[PDB]
């Protein structure tokens, strides 16, 4: 008995180096990770996040976003229309733009929509008929640019590390007025310059600006009384910035040897 | 705390029926847990005189009670005698316990109605008079036949029981009580008489009283009342007294129970000619000093124990038992009257240890208001007249100083407002104090409220904010949120985010989140320790069961699966993330470990009708534990090993960065046995170590064009050797372009064939067949030296 | 027993700022109370007495069974405690250096 149980002890020996009986994990997409980071930012400074139709009117498309029935964003050949006012959206504004019409000219309104969106254009390695677009819109009572600033610097450090400083340079759309170009500093070179950053050590991530007057009166809002600001991104290109993703189409073709390298947690690092 | 409402209306009236008193007062501060009607369950109760009996073989009684002829009623009890005034349940009447009074014959005899003890209606032996207790109830003075007996007892009558806060001592008073619900229905409140009719003498010639002390007896006075007579209390003092649960016993003792009830100062009465001297001093007792209490109990005293004494000789512990001589007594003619204030902790901890608590006791405990000491002892003096034919001397004896009985506190109605979300005015706020009877000045737009010393809780401004709040009311205070102007987006820390994500994986395969007890006995406090280390006991444990903090989470996991197998649930799967504990030794704070660890027995995968049916085993267990590797990103590697409760052939030692964190293996076969389990794995990691690996952001490696070349080799091994071993040597000469290896197949006298799969892939540069038979061979060239045939 | 254990669990928090008011604890349980027992909660505040506190409450949650009927849930008051709560205590603040 301690013979015999102890000699069933001996015949019971494993090599416990052997591979486990994996308990597999599928993976989160890397589209959908950097949709959700951005979703708990923005959570937890009190936003909600808004979804909306894929198929949209040229009114919400363009109309209300301060394009007017000439304007050659309007193009047949750069967007997806499946009717004269009927098209694929090219942006997740039409979102933002019905939403705050919905609110009847009270603030506040503090959204982010995530979405896919869609351009009429030929695809290779950088470019994408389908790809995705996070836009946000604050509309309240002394938004200043400056709060759009801070937005953003919360926005770069989430995405890419808490030492990012942001860069601002003057630019133009037609639904904000000013309007800004902004680029994080270089994650990978501190800010000596690389190949990533194009060796300026700064890399272009979002537009934004301050919500244009008219904008906000087509949608009821009164423009002496409410200011605005809103941004745009798109997680296609943060994340081939972020990982060195080759192939923006690699997104949307479902190669498992792509897809389960996105399993695990990430942090801060050090 | 027991208010009679009847006895308030002394003081107060708020002009309302009881109810409504109760439901306001609990909605402003003070919960009112319950209401005790004393005229429950009661009908047709009067008072009778009792003519003449006769006891020629019953007592038959022959009694007036108010109507044009006497009833004859028969009594069995011992004390019932003519002369008598009582109570009389009249035929037609009911009383507690649905008793029934029946016309009657006793023994061939009338019985018109029955006459009663207090238990009878409904009063508890605890609380009904020694006279009494073993037959009727008798009233101490006369009263006219016929009268309602309930009305007449002073027990047609309905009392609150308060459930206080520590806050609110002024409400373990009658007198503290109507001062809040004269504030609260904003009516007059009346302290009773105090004023004595004095004599020539004064008590400043009977007596001295000097405190040794003073840290300790803030202050301490006496009066003197000499030539009382010790006799019943009158029926309004007995029936207030057994309304709030004291047990009457003559009129001197009941005296002192009664302005205890009546004001909140405990008061003691000594027998004056028998103190045994003329001096009163109050002190520390000395280290192993004695007495003998009232009580015939000897207390050895401690010097945390204040006595009072005369000189050689402790008399009473001061504020908690009278001693065995200087007590009043039947006997008793003359009396003095203490006022005293003891230190709260002292007697908190004196009654405590000699389990002498009492009623009085605890006002010392709680805080006494200096505003009612003297005027107790002069309430007590006075009733010592009226009831105990006593005389009053002038004056007092008295050692220390009170204070000032109010003081002054400033406040600002912007204060007010801001602490609270209000908008009311000086007005309104100034009309609150005054309400509760502060007198409130306003000099520009600042109160100064003159808080009065039997509202000893309020001493600073926030105190008189509540008052404000609950006053105006607490359902008025208006709903807002803070807007914070520093901004700061709230998001889990790193660690806690990834917990959760684990969690989530560890639920997504099956495990089940256990918590388990943090104690466990003393015995199993070490169990499955790895380092040897201070184990962290209580001083004072509940349970022999959770006696010791938990070097590890397996002792109650395994419990658990115990306790679930025995429940006939075999398929167990947990897991837990908490707090293991270490002694860094004496006076310090241990280390508080956060480990992972989990137990699984059963099938891990069941069809049965498919014939399905997969047994967890150690691999299942192991695949558990690279689950949670993989997720988090983290490298763990893996050594046969040796623990504890565990099966030597089956156990692993789990490693993090050339540093051990855990294992996991089988549990032994005797321990199993032992908690009648079948195959059964746990197992434990550092939940603190995996989680300082910083792991940064995902490394992507691109996607090949072209295809990659496997090769699978053969080996022969010292059957002995680990697999681990060929994976490193392999991976250590693979380089670049080594992309996995898999160990696909084993065989086992004396050696083991490992067959093992590699992976050659190139996603960056041109792989090609000369660079990877240039590192084929190099591979199997490093297997070959360090021991390998194939 | 069946409703006390030697280990058990809680969540406790704390605000401090600046022109922090009551007003500000009373939205701020409203929302505790909708996000455990549903958007139509109530409260009901209560006086009490902690001694970290000052004022200090005693929180109910309007019963999320029977609407304000009365049921065995709610001991047939309509009004479940779930929280104690109030303002820090200067002294508490000041010992700790604000
Ligand atoms: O104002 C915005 N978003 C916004 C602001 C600035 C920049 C960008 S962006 O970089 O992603 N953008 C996307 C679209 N691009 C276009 C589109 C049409 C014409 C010109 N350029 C410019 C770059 C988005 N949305 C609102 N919704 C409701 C009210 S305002
Ligand atoms: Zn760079
Ligand atoms: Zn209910």
């Amino acid at each position: 008995l301690m013979e015999k149980l102890n000699q069933q002890l001996a015949e019971e020996t494993i090599d416990v180096t052997l591979p486990s009986r994996q308990i597999s994990i599928g993976s989160k997409h890397p589209l959908t990770r950097t949709v959700e980071e951005i979703e708990d930012l923005f959570l937890g400074l009190g936003y909600e996040i808004v979804d909306g139709y894929e198929v949209e009117q040229d009114y919400y498309n363009f109309e209300a976003l301060n394009l007017p029935k000439s304007h050659p964003a309007r193009d047949m050949q750069d967007s997806f229309y499946i009717t004269d006012e009927i098209l694929m959206r090219t942006h997740t504004s039409p979102v933002q733009a019905r939403t705050m019409e919905k609110r009847n000219g009270q603030g506040p309104v503090k959204i982010i929509c995530p979405g896919k969106v869609y351009r009429r254009d030929s695809d290779d390695a950088t470019h994408s008929h389908q790809f995705t677009q996070i836009e946000g819109l604050v509309v309240d009572k002394n938004i200043k640019m400056s709060d759009l600033k801070g937005t953003l610097e919360l926005v770069a450090k989430k995405l890419f590390g808490a030492d990012r400083e942001i860069r601002l340079r003057p630019s133009y759309f037609p639904f904000t007025e000013p309007s800004v170009e902004v680029d994080v500093s270089c994650f990978k070179c501190k800010g000596k310059g690389c190949n990533v950053c194009k060796h300026t050590g700064w890399i272009e991530i979002l537009g934004a600006g301050m919500v244009h007057p008219n904008v906000l009166e087509m949608a009821g809002f009164d423009s002496n009384e409410y200011s605005g600001f809103a941004f745009g991104m798109g997680p296609d290109r943060i994340a081939m910035l972020k990982y060195g993703i080759e192939d923006i189409r690699y997104f949307y073709t479902n190669d498992v040897r792509f897809l389960e390298q996105f399993k695990a947690v990430e942090d801060r690092g050090e | 705390m027991l208010i009679s409402n009847e006895w308030l209306k002394d003081y107060v009236d708020a002009g309302v029926k009881v109810e409504d008193l109760a439901e306001r007062i609990t909605r402003t501060g003070i919960e009112v847990d319950n209401m005790i009607d004393y005229s429950k369950d009661i009908k047709n109760l009067v008072v009778g005189y009792i003519q003449s009996k006769e006891k020629g073989s019953g007592n038959i009684c022959q009694v007036d009670i108010g109507e044009e002829e006497p009833v004859q009623i028969v009594c069995g009890a011992p004390n019932v005698d003519a002369g008598q005034h009582v109570i009389v349940a009249k035929v037609g009447g009911r009383l507690p316990g649905g008793i029934k009074i029946k016309r009657a014959k006793l023994r061939g005899e009338r019985s018109e109605g029955m006459i009663c003890s207090l238990q009878e209606i409904g009063i508890s032996s605890n609380v009904v008079p020694k006279a009494y207790e073993n037959g009727i109830f008798v009233f101490p003075t006369e009263v006219e036949p016929g009268t309602d007996a309930l009305t007449a007892l002073y027990l047609n009558d309905q009392v609150m029981e308060f459930d206080l806060t520590p806050n609110r001592a002024d409400a373990l008073s009658m007198v503290g009580t109507a001062y809040e619900v004269a504030a609260l229905y904003q009516t007059e409140m009346t302290k009773p008489e105090t004023q004595s009719n004095e004599t020539s003498e004064s008590a400043t010639n009977e007596l001295s009283v000097t405190i040794d002390n003073p840290e300790k007896v803030p202050y301490y006075s006496a009066r003197v009342v000499k030539n009382v007579s010790i006799e019943p209390s009158p029926i309004w003092v007995q029936a207030r007294l057994i309304k709030a649960g004291i047990r009457p016993i003559n009129n001197v003792v009941d005296i002192s129970n009664y302005v205890l009830l009546e004001y909140g100062q405990p008061l003691h009465m000594f027998d004056q000619d028998h103190i045994g001297s003329k001096e009163i001093v109050v002190r520390q007792a000395k280290d192993e000093e004695t007495m003998t209490t009232l009580d015939n109990n000897e207390r050895k005293l401690v010097d945390t124990d204040i006595v009072i004494s005369n000189g050689q000789e402790p008399i009473a512990l001061a504020g908690v038992m009278g001693g065995d001589f200087s007590e009043v007594t039947e006997q008793t003619t003359n009396v003095v009257i203490e006022g005293a204030i003891f230190d709260p902790v002292s007697i908190r901890h004196t009654s405590r240890r000699l389990n002498l608590r009492s009623e009085a006791s605890s006002r010392f405990e709680k805080g006494i208001a200096t505003e009612f000491v003297d005027e107790a002892v002069d309430r007590a003096c006075y009733l010592l007249q009226e009831l105990a034919s006593g005389e009053v001397l002038q004056d007092r004896v008295s050692s220390g100083d009170l204070g000032s009985f109010v003081t002054p506190i400033d406040i600002t109605a912007e204060k007010v407002n801001k602490t609270i979300g209000f908008n009311l005015s000086n007005d309104e706020i100034q009309s609150i104090f005054r309400q509760l009877g502060f007198e409130t000045t306003l000099k520009g737009e600042t109160l100064t409220v003159n808080v009065p010393s039997r509202r000893k809780d309020i001493t600073i401004k926030e105190d008189l904010i509540e008052e404000v709040a609950r006053i105006y009311g607490y359902d008025e205070i208006p709903s807002s949120l803070p807007v914070f102007g520093e901004v700061t987006s709230g998001e889990l820390t790193d660690r806690q985010h990834k917990t959760r994500t684990l969690k989530e994986t560890l639920e997504g395969a099956g495990l089940n989140q256990a918590i388990t007890y943090s104690l466990v006995s003393k015995d199993h406090a070490k169990d499955f320790a790895l380092q040897e280390r201070p184990t962290i006991s209580l001083l004072m444990p509940m349970s022999e069961a959770h006696a010791t903090l938990r070097q590890s989470l397996l002792p109650h996991l395994i419990e658990a699966t115990a306790y679930n197998v025995a429940r006939k649930n075999k398929d167990v799967r947990l897991y837990e993330i908490g707090r293991v504990f270490f002694g860094n030794g004496e006076g310090e704070l241990p280390d508080e470990v956060e480990y992972l660890s989990g137990i699984l027995t059963g099938e891990y995968v069941v069809n049965a009708w498919q014939g399905k049916k997969e047994e967890i085993d150690f691999f299942i267990a192991k695949g558990v534990v690279d689950r949670v590797a993989e997720k988090l990103n983290l490298e763990f590697s893996y050594k046969a090993g040796k623990i504890e409760g565990l099966h030597p052939g089956r156990t692993a030692i789990v490693s993090l960065e050339g540093q051990d964190i855990g294992f996991i293996g089988e549990l032994h076969p005797q321990v199993a046995a032992d908690n009648d389990l079948k195959r059964t794995y746990v197992f434990e990691l550092n939940y603190d170590a995996m989680m300082q690996v910083a792991v940064g952001y995902i490394n992507y490696e691109q996607i090949p064009k072209f295809p990659g070349v496997t090769r699978d080799i053969a080996l022969e091994v010292n059957h002995d050797v680990p697999s681990s071993e060929l994976k490193q040597i392999i991976h250590n000469n693979g380089e670049d372009i080594l992309q996995s290896t898999l160990v696909f197949d084993v065989y086992e006298k004396g050696k083991k064939s490992v067959a093992i799969r590699l992976n050659y892939l190139d996603t960056e540069d041109t792989l090609t067949d000369e660079r990877v038979s240039k590192i084929h061979d190099k591979i199997l060239e490093a297997l070959q030296a360090e021991g390998a045939t194939i």
